[PDB]
RNA sequence: UGGUAUGUUC
RNA sequence: AUACUUACCUUAAGAUAUCAGAGGAGAGUCCUACUGAUCAAACAUGCGCUUCCAAUAGUAGAAGGACGUUAAGCAUUUAUCAUUGAACUAUAAUUGUUCAUUGAAGUCAUUGAUGCAAACUCCUUGGUCACACACACAUACGGCGCGGAAGGCGUG
RNA sequence: UUGGGGCCCUUUGUUUCUUCUGCCUGGAGAAGUUUGACACCAAAUUCAAAUUGGUGUUAGGGGAGCUGGGGCCUUUCAAAA
């Protein structure tokens, strides 16, 4: 889908980005990560789980494939019954945008601390 | 140690969530208290069977290792876990 | 690590679901950090009954929830 | 049972499903249309939802949510597509647009006051007792 | 060892008793809630805007355009408009926050209305109403509300006030108009009502 | 004796010696006498090859790996030669050494 | 009453040396009855005098070390 | 002694892998985590000759037009079956095993 | 029998994608537009679409961005194109278009007429003569 | 050698 | 905000990239603003590199949807069991046909569910950019404009 | 400084850095800017007002000086033909 993903990005790289995740069932989660751990598990924001129903993989058996969508919106998914993720579509401010986002995010807690020891005093 | 996802599984304590079960089942209602384990027990459920029928139970409790996922509602988008540079006041000695 | 709160669950009726449909309805006496529950005069419900016994223990591994059939 | 006099909490809970529910933003500004024109006894929230979802606009494009091009081309006289200095023309967009609302608003005013100083403001009691009371 | 990101307050190792506890106590619930007070205000409030494209325009839209009329444009002071916007936001937020609670007081004599409407005698929801009271151990807390609790009971019944009327009910509230199209209001009435 | 309390750092030297005089006495067999092996899998894939490494977890480096399964519709069998493999302890049922 | 722990249920259910029937996995699984002597912390349960019957003949078994993983369900006969 | 560590070895190998499922994935490998999370580029997948969970999960990965082809899948640990090397790579020298020297001359 | 075709969409970066994208808006449903990931055959001195729609030719430089040429079977085809159309303006991705017939025929058009070589050769030498 | 939460008086 | 009481708790460890050589410290271990090589991160930087960036010489259109309409569109498929009574086909726990008493749960949905197919409308995104409305190409296309978004390779 | 022409004003709180005055016969004026300032939410103190806990903002473009790096040309030293 030309998103040309990064070709040496990890989990703390592909952050913000929405994924279009496998599961073992199928039941592919569309959206965007924002946090993960040890045993990855992922919160998804406005997320769609979409299925096929089993009356489509009679014709997806080697044209249009109806899938069953559902929405639901924020949730966190476990590390346990899911299969494999992939980045579907790139996030909507850039990289540079992102950088000085993270830094206003710093002077911003930088100053935060400045308060936090001016009400200590 | 924990990580973020069980903290936010924690963060949203007496809220509406939805669940879904390993075996297909759907769960919704207000979480009461959940765990590092994700042993989460919900009260006012609403129940969907696998074989579709809906019905209703009171007091549930599953177990963590049997939960597909669950549903937070959406105005923790916003949460400070998920602030990547926030400092931290002078932890104790 | 942690022990699970099942002390709501102390002296009321609850009902095990066991992997699709063995529904085991129990008075719980006791658990563990496993999820492990001990029944006192359990009884097998199918949508057909059957009696399991005076005390029973159920493994937490095909344990899913439980339904507390009685009022807290 | 949607022309009930009494009936603001069914159709602010089908308003709130509405937006709720629909990602379209289109349903919600139907059902609020059909409620302005509906004597209800609480009828000035459902106004007071028009009017700040009228300065709740963005652009001129979403004036075709509200009708169709060809009635405001007609009777208000404006064009969806009419491209330059978008700001008087929305705010005049917005004044005419409030001008009927508060014409309609005058019509549904006086018929819910009518109902209200006349009938509605006599009788207590709207339920069923029992087959032994008495009314007055 | 544990750290609340709300309350910005430190522990000792992860005690589940403590962690517990502190979800409950009033200073948590303080800090916590005007942060989701704050953070949805501000993601209410944040405008964001389209980015804008502009083309350069066609030559028969430039000559209709600028020859059919040119339109006035009101604008207002400093604290005009800040006076407005406040008022508003005020309008926006006691109409995010205002119900319609006509059927709660119009069917008050109702012989269900302790069954349904008192809202602790509830079925589904009663247990929930019943198990956290918010059991005020402060002694101000109790001590400070002298008012009358007015509890009623599932079992009231049909019995009690026979005759709706005698026992004095209230006169219905007017239909509530916009304050702001107040003035057009029919100044004569169609009959003639005292006091 | 419980695993947390045995010691630090030297829980390796006790692998190595339940390694050498314990259940592993026939992965270590076959890796130092080149002898093939017959591993059956958990999807009916018996895999006849020699063993190049051994794990905790039983991941086990075959070399010349002859692999075959059985298609049941009708009965048919199918067979592969793969050079190298890096096989999972998790899919492996049995292993069978031949002398 | 009080609490039982489950370690301590089948601690006591093995004192009381009563008729067992312990359960397993589904419809491929058979269930056994016998009676318990040993068990350990991953509830590796060691049972004597095992016949098995399939889910709705038996045949005597001897002496089983039945592990953790396939153990669903324990009743007293 | 766990030979995650041999996989860390194997940057930039043109590798296949067989799933659970039973999907074969023909592609680069990038990263793997110590936990075996493998991460791959220029992916091609394939079920081969059924299993409709698997042509489920074949056909709603993105970039159908039965070989799918993808520019970047991560693949969990548990649901890796096995993984097959390409022959052109010196098992002798990549299992030198640094980590079980130093513990070996460490006793 | 080259057609020159202005007022075309200037800036994909790829050709073979814009060669996709003029074979999907002369016709819908075609077999080589309706398929991604197909190996574009190329044709040296085979049909590629119907309607006699033989292949395309862009360029990347300075003066002429914006249009281009395509080139067909013969002058029938040409005339069935014109005869098809008749000054209607085709739409693509956001512009109309309007075609031509070029003061220059295609030197693909010359590999058809010429075989039913000497103006490469001629082309080569007024190449040296403007690079000189 | 301490932390979290709560209730009184100034 | 100070002062005091009460309820719970008072901590799994070790380490911060790898290989080779030289020196020092009483076969094994540690250190070197010690030396060479690989790898990782950050900041710059360049590769006639790879992909994309929406008409205005019009009233359009690209990507993703509608949890939007026509649409109750067209074609199909189901909407509980047992005992007995008046006849009964009948290997069943009278299954089948018409009517009923009784017994346990008893998804809503039949304007339901699946498949098929077209049209209309509306949402989020862009460089809606600088010159010109132009005759190039077998070594198939002067990629030799100002940038932005994603990525590859190389250097400090 | 004035005048003319073209475009934009959705900047929808009419420039959105903030405050005040003020605007479509116009597009402006004054002040301040990171141990500070501005706007808002929540509360008990029974109007207003005051106190406490938090949230978000403090921006964009151009120019002189300094510095890091990339490319070309010139001068000088050391080494290899």
């Amino acid at each position: 889908s030309k998103i040309q993903v990064a070709h040496s990005s990890r989990l703390a790289n592909l952050i913000d980005y929405k994924l279009r995740v496998l599961t073992q069932d199928g039941r592919v989660y569309i959206g965007q990560l924002m946090a993960f751990d040890k045993h990855m598990n992922l919160v998804l924001n406005e997320c769609i789980e979409e299925r096929v129903p089993k009356t489509q993989l009679d014709k997806l058996r080697p044209l249009n494939i109806k899938v069953e969508k559902r929405v639901l919106g924020l949730t966190i998914l476990r590390g346990e019954q899911i299969l494999s993720t992939v980045v579907e579509d790139k996030p909507l401010l850039s990289k540079k945008e992102r950088l000085v986002r993270d830094k206003k995010e710093k002077k911003q807690a930088q100053k935060q601390t400045k308060l936090r020891k001016e009400k200590e005093k | 140690m924990n990580g973020i996802p069980v903290k936010l599984l924690n963060e949203a304590q007496g809220h509406i969530v939805s669940l879904e079960l390993t075996t297909g089942a759907t769960y919704r209602g207000k979480l009461v208290e959940s765990e590092d384990s994700m042993n989460v027990q919900l009260r006012d459920v609403i129940a969907t069977e696998p074989q579709g029928a809906v019905t209703h139970m009171d007091q549930i409790f599953v177990r963590g290792s049997q939960i597909k996922f669950i549903v937070v509602p959406d105005l923790l988008k916003n949460a400070p876990l998920f602030k990547k540079n926030s400092s931290r006041p002078m932890p104790p000695i | 690590v942690s022990t699970p709160e099942l002390k709501k669950y102390m002296d009321k009726k609850i009902l095990l679901n066991i992997n699709g449909s063995r529904k085991v309805a129990g008075i719980l006496r006791g658990y563990d950090i496993f999820l492990n529950v001990v029944l006192d005069d359990a009884m097998e419900i199918n949508g057909n009954n059957h009696q399991l016994g005076l005390q029973t223990v159920i493994r937490g591994n095909s344990i899913i929830s439980l339904e507390a059939l009685d009022a807290i | 049972v949607g022309l009930h006099f009494f009936s603001g909490e069914f159709w602010d809970l089908y308003l709130e499903q509405i937006s709720s529910r629909c990602t379209s933003s289109k349903k919600y500004w139907n059902v609020l249309r059909k409620i302005l024109e509906i004597p209800l006894h609480s009828f000035s929230k459902f106004y007071a939802l028009w009017l700040q979802r009228i300065d709740d606009i963005m652009d001129l494009k979403q004036l075709s949510q509200l009708t169709s091009k060809d009635e405001l081309l007609k009777k208000l006289k404006i064009d969806i597509n009419y491209s330059g200095r978008k700001g008087p023309y929305l705010q005049d967009a917005k004044k005419k647009l409030k001008k009927i609302t508060k014409e309609m608003y005058m019509v549904v005013q006086y018929q819910v006051l009518e109902i209200y100083s006349i009938f509605e403001s006599k009788i207590y009691i709207n339920y069923y007792t029992s087959p032994e009371t008495l009314v007055s | 060892r544990y750290y609340c990101e709300y309350c910005h307050s430190y522990l000792t190792h992860d005690t589940l008793s403590v962690r517990k506890s502190h979800l409950v106590g009033k200073n948590h619930l303080r800090i916590t809630a005007d942060y989701y007070r704050n953070k949805a205000r501000d993601i209410i409030n944040k405008h964001n805007h389209k980015r804008r494209h502009i083309g350069k325009r066609g030559r028969k839209e430039r000559e209709n355009s600028s020859q059919n009329e040119t339109l006035k444009v009101t604008c207002l002071s400093n604290k005009e408009k800040r006076h407005i916007m406040h008022v508003k936001k005020m309008n926006q937020k006691e109409l995010a926050q205002t119900s319609i609670d006509t059927l709660k007081l119009l069917y008050d004599g109702s012989p269900g209305y302790s069954k349904v409407f008192v809202d602790a005698n509830r079925f589904d929801i009663g247990d929930l109403v019943k198990a956290s009271k918010l059991p005020q151990r402060a002694n101000e807390k109790s001590a400070h509300h002298s008012f009358k609790q007015t509890s009623r009971s599932r079992d009231e019944t049909c019995e009690s006030n026979p005759f709706p009327r005698l026992n004095n009910p209230k006169k219905l509230e007017p239909p509530k108009i916009l304050s702001q199209w107040s003035n057009t209001i029919p100044k004569t009435s169609i009959f003639y009502s005292v006091d | 004796r419980p695993k947390h309390e045995l010691s630090r750092a030297e829980l390796e030297e006790l692998e190595e010696f339940e390694f050498k005089h314990g259940p592993m006495s026939l992965i270590n067999d076959a890796m130092v006498t080149r002898t093939p092996v017959i591993i059956s899998l958990r999807n009916n894939h018996k895999i006849i090859a020699r063993v190049k490494a051994f794990d905790r977890h039983c991941n086990m480096v075959l070399e010349n790996v002859k692999e075959l399964w059985t298609e049941k519709k009708n009965v048919i069998n199918r067979e592969r030669f793969i050079s190298k493999l890096f096989l999972r302890g998790d899919s492996v049922i049995v292993v069978l050494k031949t002398p | 009453k009080a609490m039982v722990p489950p370690i301590n249920c089948i601690f006591n259910f093995l004192q009381q040396q009563t008729p067992v029937t312990i359960w397993l996995f589904e419809q491929i699984g058979i269930r056994i009855k016998g009676k318990i002597v040993g068990f350990d912390e991953f509830m590796n349960v060691v049972i004597d005098e095992a016949v098995e019957i399939p889910v709705n003949k038996g045949t005597p078994l001897g002496k089983i070390l039945l592990k953790g993983d396939n153990i669903t369900l324990i009743t007293s006969a | 002694m766990k030979l995650v560590n041999f996989l860390k070895k194997l940057r930039n190998e043109q590798v296949t892998i067989e799933l659970k499922n039973g999907t074969t994935v023909w592609g680069t490998l990038q990263s793997v985590s110590p936990q075996m999370n493998a991460i791959l580029t220029d992916v091609k997948l394939t079920l081969p000759q059924s299993n409709g969970i698997a042509m489920a999960s074949l056909y709603l990965t993105g970039g159908q037009q039965n070989i799918a082809s993808l520019q970047y899948i991560n693949i969990r640990g548990n649901t890796i079956r096995q993984i097959i090397l390409p022959d052109s790579l010196n098992l002798d020298s990549l299992l030198v095993d640094q980590k079980q020297l130093n513990s070996l001359r460490r006793s | 029998s080259a057609l020159y075709f202005q007022n075309l969409p200037s800036r994909p970066a790829n050709k073979e994608n814009y060669t996709r994208l003029l074979l999907k808006h002369i016709n819908p449903n075609n077999k080589y537009a309706i398929n991604p990931s197909l190996p574009l055959p190329h044709n040296k001195l085979l049909l590629d679409d119907q309607m006699g729609l033989l292949e395309v030719s862009i360029s990347r430089s300075s003066k002429m961005t914006n249009q281009a040429f395509l080139t067909f079977v013969t002058q029938e085809e040409a005339d069935r194109f014109l005869e098809k159309y008749t000054t209607t303006a085709l739409k693509v991705q956001g512009r109309k278009v309007r075609m031509g017939k070029a003061r220059t025929n295609s030197l693909l058009g010359l590999s058809i007429e010429m075989q039913k070589y000497n103006l490469d050769i001629k082309k080569v030498l007024k190449a040296r003569k403007l690079k000189r």
